[PDB]
């Protein structure tokens, strides 16, 4: 796990932070006021996740297809997968960074992670439950 | 334990870490410490930590069981391997069409 | 296109078949005569693509659900992601390969992309269309 | 010679000789051999008579030539060949479809 | 010519009767009181020929549809091709004897045509032109 | 059948191509990149088949009767018989070979069927469906 932490410490140098994982090896970030997400060190990969929406189990054929439509686009350019938490009942977006030699494609990846959230996000608010 | 705010943005975002969070297997532990710190959506937030805790729970853990159980590992090496090049083409041609009706 | 080229070919003598990339930039396979998976190379990574089964856009919330759930566990290991093309009305599984720089290590990550995308039929075979 | 009746029956049917049948280039010489036929329908003997006549001549020669002159006798062994068998396979399992698809 | 002639007149002791090929290669034969075929000698092959029906060149479409249908099945079979002879208005039933090493061989198809040509004429009399 | 395999497989050879036929007794091929073809196994007989054109079921009389008329003209020489296959609306030449103790003599037979079915689809191209 120390690897890991080397790794994160220095990302955090890059942003102005002191990252490290915590006991769940997880790292809780917040953006601007409401984008939750999480840096996951998992053996020799990182995940990133994004909260993208609290989401019924019943929430109908429409707007299941319509996710996991976006789920192509999404695959397509390796941005991600929208999966779903069942107990949660909560639609995230996770995606693995599966090169961590290098501190700016690790930043990279996590920029472009924290922007497809928010437009993620701004297309499927409108089916939050409230 | 605290919440700090990056003193510079990030990708034109103020950027927030929320601090080291407690053993998720302790819940009230974790629900307890959600509302002490200083962050606006507090209920978006646990909802997030419900669902990060439960991606590695028992149910999860069961599955992956019995995925393995279900994926015959078989080696590509001894597997059939066909190129397909104009199976389009013998549809659009009206072929295949031909073939199924005989 | 030509790197990309000469990457399948070596590929295709492992397997024993003289393997490239046609004018769509793809290869597409039949494998034990009921697999279907297909190679794309785009730009730095190669997109696989492989067929589960046919799907109808109104399968209801139960197998929506479910696929959605699964799409949890394949993104924790980074094996794939389960899509839907709407003009096909079909469920795709979808995994991108980033590191190209190993013939036999491109092979292992073929290979277990086949044994998924098999291991997730027999498990959503019952919700196949007629 | 003249017409001859088999004593025994072929495929459970009488079997019957029709004789030889003049050059059927003389049509009048044919027609009139045939109306010496005892025949239950004189007419038909008559018509598949012309139609084994007209099956060569002129118009079936010409169309045979015709014919070899649209058909290039060329050599298999030098025409691009490619097994698709596997192609029905693909189409029943929603491959073809699939392909397709995503072309648009 | 002289070799024909030989294998026709063996072919006519066994059926009891003095077959020989005329002036046209032609050898005409009526089976019971309607049905007239004609054995051909032609090179190295030998054509059975068999009247059908006297047939209008403009039947129209269900018709000759019928009867393009039929040339599926008699194909499949090789027994034979239903064709039209254009200024006779006729339609023949003809199929061409490939070995003719064995008189047992010749008699047997034969026989099989002539049965053919009977079924044929009992599926398509009510088209015959009056 | 293993008889069949084996017979293929010279052939094949020949051609430079490993053919063989599937568990249906089929084999397909596409020749020079239009020509649909395809060889059956049947008992001691060989059934080749080749796909013409597709055709509409009420084409009306003339095109019906000059394909009817060519009928006669293939079977003068053994050539094969054109037939139409009602469930698929389109015309096929269908052709059997019974001598197949010669794999050359075979080829030789395959090539002729190839080049009159090049010959037909040219002579009726203009009828087929738009």
């Amino acid at each position: 796990l120390q690897a890991h932490q080397d790794i994160i410490a220095n990302i955090g140098e890059k942003l102005g932070l002191p990252l490290t994982f915590d006991d769940n090896n997880q790292c809780l970030l917040l953006l601007d006021s409401d984008i939750f997400t999480s840096i996951e060190a998992k053996d020799d990969i990182w995940l990133l996740n994004g909260m993208i929406i609290p989401l019924s189990p019943v929430c109908g054929d429409s707007i299941w297809r319509q996710i996991m439509v976006i789920n192509g686009e999404l695959a397509a350019n390796n941005e991600g997968t929208l999966a779903y938490i069942d107990a949660a009942e909560t639609l995230l977006l996770i995606h693995a960074i599966t090169d961590l030699t290098n501190t700016y494609h690790i930043i990279s990846q996590l920029e472009s992670f924290v922007n497809q959230q928010e437009a993620l996000k701004n297309i499927l608010q409108e089916y939050a439950k409230v | 334990d605290k919440a700090y705010v990056a003193p510079e943005k990030f990708s034109s975002k103020v950027l927030t870490w929320l601090g080291k969070m407690p053993l998720f297997k302790n819940t009230e532990v974790v629900q307890k410490h959600t509302e002490n710190i200083r962050v606006q959506d507090q209920k978006i937030l646990q909802t997030f930590l419900h669902a990060l805790t439960e991606k590695y729970g028992e149910t999860a853990v069961n599955d992956a069981l019995l995925m393995s159980r279900i994926n015959m590992n078989k080696p590509l090496t001894q597997r059939l391997a066909v190129q397909i090049t104009e199976c389009v083409k013998a549809a659009d041609e009206g072929f295949i069409n031909l073939i199924k009706s005989k």
